[PDB]
């Protein structure tokens, strides 16, 4: 069921420091 | 002047609830029988003016989302007539009369007098608080002020006082006609914690009282009549249930009108029989 | 459609007046008169031989909710103490709505005695009973 | 909207004042007066030739709900025995909770009956019956 | 919360002893008390001048369930013949059930009637009414 | 369980005889008694000094249903004409049904007034009212 | 002393009806108005001490399965409070007392007395069947025994006789608090023929009308108010239906509890004022 | 002063219902009518100090799960107003008020005086057990203590006594403001068994008689009112069914207000008229 009548924020995920999209040689 | 009901319960709620909530004492007061944990709870979400939750209020049936953490819902009702007169009169003017105004105001310098000014024509005055204007003052109205003779009351060039009084429209004298009529209106507070609606519903039962001072409760909505039903899931599809306990007021109000004459007899002629 | 030849007079058509002021929230009212009649019993009959009015006594009574303004202590018509010896006798009228005509008008209205009731769940009332000389059903068409 | 031309009084807009204390949880009052009037009948006439007033008499009732403190006994106002001859007169007022101005006071009132009810299923309450000398409704505007 | 300063007294809250001992299925009583208040008139006045106090009449009704046992005759508190001109007088209390403090007492009370009833339908009830000397509502805090 | 302590008379647990015989279809009955009492009054005082017993007036009604055989009437308890002069006294003994022990006997009861009514949707009832010399609770325990 | 309205029935019922169906001469006095047909074969079914067939008794909501050919259904039904008393006292005790008591007991030759034996202490005292004990046969309780003089009653060394007592339990004297319950109880008799069922709810009928004579009934469960309602189906859902026509039985009762004093004056002293 | 219902209910029952089941003795007196087997199953499980098994109180739509072994059950139900007061002004004080206490003290040796202690304000006194202090003895109140004069009470130097008492908050006089309310809230025992729910709820009955007694019961909910549903099967859709019967309490309460009056006149000059 979808959340309307009560909304809490997104989650606080742990954030990784790998750069996306990285291009490696 | 056909009464709105619905309309007098949000003018009086919606300034008055936010002065409740705005202090922490008075709220106290209200929640004194309620335990710590509900009481404080609650006033660490709305009591203060660095609320950051807000309680909202409206009628039935918006097409807009409300705020169903905490809310005030209103619905017309029913009514009734109850109680009639005599050719349904109410009351005879000689003045076209509108609203009843409490004013304050400070005693002005004259010659003769010492006089109030209003921000309207007085029409009818009711009362200035706690004179008894004597013969000897005699008391007068005139225009948008009341005047009284400054002799013997010297003292009172600066008095501050409050005015009781009425909106005057016209000198066209008329009638009154209309019935009395018992309506009922339904009030319910909105929440998805029942701890809070109890707490709100509470905070409500004391502006109820307050209004019984009000001028309008007092001269138009007289015999309160107040009526709770059971706490109850008010929406069960969705995430969590929605509980609200509603309430019914009844008021006893009349349904008037006014009809303007135009007959003034002002001349009186007598003629024997010629026999 | 309104055929007058069966009409009746109701609350909504009837006015009561006094001095020209028609009385507000006005409630009900309600009229006596008492002619007395006695019979004349002889010795050879039981039977009453005839009838003879001897007094005429009447009163009327008048309810009433109590108006901020105008009741009847206000207005004058009523009393509350030595300022009734002062009060001069009063005629109240019942006339019609619809012409204005008159219905009924009791001549010479004195006051009885005064009743009020201060109750807490419902509106101030106070009845008044008169006593009055003459009636009379003038002053009509 | 608040038109006073048609307002009137009930419950919520009175306070019963005693010695300036207001009496707490009273429920109703009703008040009485005969002026006594009599007519005069001549000979002549079955009809009354006028009304007179002869003999002025007023009693106010007030019914109470007994609080555990400050009723009608503990404030001395009523009694209960010989105390009763040292009790002065009183004045009984009932005056306006919007402008405090006064609706109708009683003067010299004097206690005639007293009576209390002690009952399992309802709260207990109260009656007194006073007689008083005078009436007046004057401070008024 | 509590409050004590709006507090009332109801049936719960008050107990009715005699002789110490608590009457037992007690369901109401009823005080009366007449001061027998009377005005004086003088030939220049139709108000009354004054009004003074002239005799003391008081009356106590109770009603009661018939137990078994303990009931008013069998206690001796009653009487059903010429037992009764050897029954001294009584003191009938009402008394707080909190705190057991006193709000009224009447003293020198003696038994004016006697009734009790027989239906087939609900609980036998038996009805005493007495007549005191005086009362009293000292022993007060 | 059941503790007698508590228990109370009822409809159920009494039973209403005269001469040995009970009587059928009996629904109520009634007893009055009245001592008379009478203050005595000084003249330095509004307060009565003393209460007297003077005069004992008693009656007791019962009210049945008209049974076809067995009536007042039939057994000779009551009486429709000169009869009466002939009938005796009796005593009208209520008895606990479950010990047949004596709750109350009326002695000397005598006839006062007969009631009977005859109705078209309700059955018959008769009520009959005496008038008793002395009443007694003796024969207890 | 809570009163399970529900229990007392079982325990009086259960009895009193197998006494009732044991014999046949109650029977036909019981089923006087029936038809011959309908009287004979429950007689043949389940009168007498040699019926193969016999009633059952239980209480509603069993996960087991009731002799639907003929059983007493029983549930607890509505409750209400009718009448109360001041400070809600019923009565006042010298003594700490239990049930009332009937009991059967021969009278035993004492020196000076004659004395009965109770399997309890006597307590209170109520009635010794058609004895009036005068003033000089001084009748007098002690222990689990009550006893009367010897003198003038010498034929009476083997008096038989039936005693009503109470229970004495404590000496420590209280008062009581409570009121009157006004309670309903629903009775239903069930088979899968309805005859069985009319001639099952009469049988009922007269086992009421008997239970007004006893002890607990006249001191404790008073004034009868009996309810029938409409024969019924109460299952349809097999193959065949079972009928039953319910009654409803009402009471009054008291619900009392027992307030121990121990506040007992023994001691009095009077000081005069020193002034 | 708001009276929430639910709340002193809780408030009432959690304390008072551990004490009771905590010894066999009050059991045995409650279920006095019951029989043997119910009795002491129940008794078995949660009576004693050493009872493995307990009951748990809460309100209704809880998101967790409840010990539906045994559990009470309240809601709040409805509510109405029945008499009102003119002015709607229910009682006059001099001083703020709160809660009327009742504390324990005992006597100390002052010279002139014997004092008692107390944890708050005195404001006002109520009654002292079974003291009733003469003219002489001068009894006066101060701050959180009350004193009476020492001489011809010398005896009394270690009295050891309870003082009913009101807490005093300020000394702003001011009126009250409210009506009366007449409440109903619900009540009902939880079980899968059914034996379990009619001895929970007789339980019940007990304490409820016992809260009559209480301090607040006594000043501020007055007039009880009870009444019993039938059993029911609260749930069908699981392995067994759940078995409760509701009750209804009522109440009669005030809904009050304060309002703080500030004109105090001190002064009163009396000035004739010129002429």
């Amino acid at each position: 069921k979808r959340e309307d009548v009560i909304v809490l924020q997104d989650p606080y995920k742990v954030n990784d420091g790998i750069e996306e999209d990285l291009e490696i040689q | 002047a056909i009464t709105s009901v619905d309309s007098y319960l949000l003018s009086e709620i919606k300034p008055r609830l936010n002065t409740v909530l705005e202090n922490c004492y008075i709220i106290d007061e209200v929640l004194k029988d309620f335990d710590y944990q509900t009481r404080e709870s609650f006033k660490e979400a709305f009591c203060g003016k660095n609320a950051q939750h807000e309680v909202t209020v409206g009628f039935n049936f918006p097409k807009f989302k409300n705020n169903y953490e905490a809310h005030y819902l209103i619905q017309l009702g029913q009514g009734q007539e109850t109680k009639n007169s005599l050719g349904s009169i109410q009351s005879s003017y000689f003045e076209a009369t509108g609203d009843t105004l409490v004013e304050s105001s400070t005693a002005i310098r004259e010659d003769d007098k010492l006089v109030f000014t209003v921000s309207k024509p007085i029409g009818e005055l009711i009362k200035v608080e706690d004179i008894e204007f004597a013969k000897y003052d005699n008391l007068q109205v005139e225009g948008n002020k009341v005047s009284f003779k400054y002799q013997t009351n010297e003292d009172y060039e600066n008095y501050n006082a409050n005015i009781i009084f009425t909106e005057k429209k016209n000198d066209s004298k008329g009638l009154v006609k209309g019935f009395t009529v018992e309506e009922q209106v339904t009030v319910v507070g909105l929440s998805f914690n029942v701890d809070v609606a109890r707490c709100l519903d509470a905070v409500l039962k004391m502006i109820l009282i307050s209004m019984r001072d009000s001028i309008e409760e007092q001269q138009t909505f007289q015999l309160q009549n107040l009526s709770f039903g059971d706490i109850a899931p008010i929406i069960e599809d969705g995430d969590s249930m929605i509980f609200g306990r509603p309430t019914i007021i009844k008021y006893t109000s009349s349904l008037d009108l006014d009809y303007t004459i135009t007959q003034d007899i002002n001349k009186l002629t007598f003629k024997e029989r010629k026999d | 459609a309104s055929e007058a030849k069966q009409t009746v007079h109701t609350g909504n058509t009837v006015l009561l007046m006094i001095k020209g002021k028609p009385v507000g929230r006005a409630q009900s009212a309600s009229g006596q008169r008492e002619y007395g009649t006695t019979g004349v019993y002889e010795i050879g009959s039981i039977m009453p031989q005839e009838h003879v009015y001897l007094r005429y006594e009447g009163t009327i009574t008048v309810e009433r909710l109590r108006m901020k303004k105008e009741n009847f202590a206000d207005l004058g018509y009523a009393s509350l103490g030595e300022e009734i010896l002062k009060k001069d006798i009063i005629d109240i009228l019942v006339v019609d709505n619809l012409t204005k005509q008159v219905i009924i008008s009791y001549h010479g209205c004195s006051a009885n005695n005064y009743n009020e009731t201060w109750q807490t769940n419902e509106i101030v009332t106070e009845e008044i009973e008169f006593s009055y000389l003459t009636a009379s059903d003038k002053a009509r068409t």
